[PDB]
């Protein structure tokens, strides 16, 4: 009976922690996408700023 | 650029290999294959200090030799060797006056191209015509054929 209790609790732990891990995987993918987008926007902003500074001079 | 390129050429081969490795690390995944304001600021954050954007622009302008607005390997060496200030400890005003006088041997107030050339000839090193022209331009600002004292003072920046 103690072994069965341990097995049931362990099965639940597997389901919940696997859900956690999948959520972490989706969050990493989303964060990488956001990071790349932010980096490209920053590059574009820097280029436009350099152009505007040349024109300003 | 003068002291910078001098220090660059003073580097060893193993040092330059480490510099190339660090460059590949900085442009790791970049889109221009060089270190721009974005990539330089990313590296600065990875380190800890935060750099001003206008400061990033002024720095990239103090290391480039091409005109790309980004730092490549040839400019990576300059950006990674500029730490030591070679052009510091300016000579005393009396020493500067002595320099101008001995460069103006005929006592006239101007360092004509003849004096500069004979000086380069006297130094002993193999003087290339391109070197003569570049130094003549660096000194003689208005390009009148002679280096006055103000133009000579201008000739002391980047020199030590
Ligand atoms: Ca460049
Ligand atoms: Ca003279
Ligand atoms: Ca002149």
């Amino acid at each position: 009976e103690e072994a069965e209790k341990a097995a049931d609790e362990s099965e639940r732990g597997m389901k919940v922690i696997e859900s956690r891990a999948q959520k972490d995987e989706e969050k990493m993918e989303i964060q990488e996408i956001q990071l790349k987008e932010a980096k490209h926007i920053a590059e574009d902003a820097d280029r436009k700023y350099e152009e505007v500074a040349r024109k300003l001079v | 650029d003068d002291i910078y390129k001098a220090a660059v050429e003073q580097l060893t081969e193993e040092q330059k290999n480490e510099f190339k490795a660090a460059f590949d690390i900085f442009v790791l995944g970049a889109e221009d294959g060089c270190i721009s304001t974005k990539e330089l600021g990313k590296v600065m954050r990875m380190l800890g200090q935060n750099p001003t954007p206008e400061e990033l622009q002024e720095m990239i302008d103090e290391v480039d030799e091409d005109g790309s607005g980004t730092v490549d390997f040839d400019e990576f060496l300059v950006m990674m060797v500029r730490c030591m200030k070679d052009d510091s400890k300016g000579k005393s005003e009396e020493e500067l006056s002595d320099l101008f006088r001995m460069f103006d041997k005929n006592a006239d107030g101007y360092i004509d191209l003849d004096e500069l050339k004979i000086m380069l000839q006297a130094t002993g090193e193999t003087i290339t015509e391109d070197d003569i022209e570049e130094l003549m331009k660096d000194g003689d600002k208005n390009n009148d054929g002679r280096i006055d004292y103000d133009e000579f003072l201008e000739f002391m920046k980047g020199v030590e």
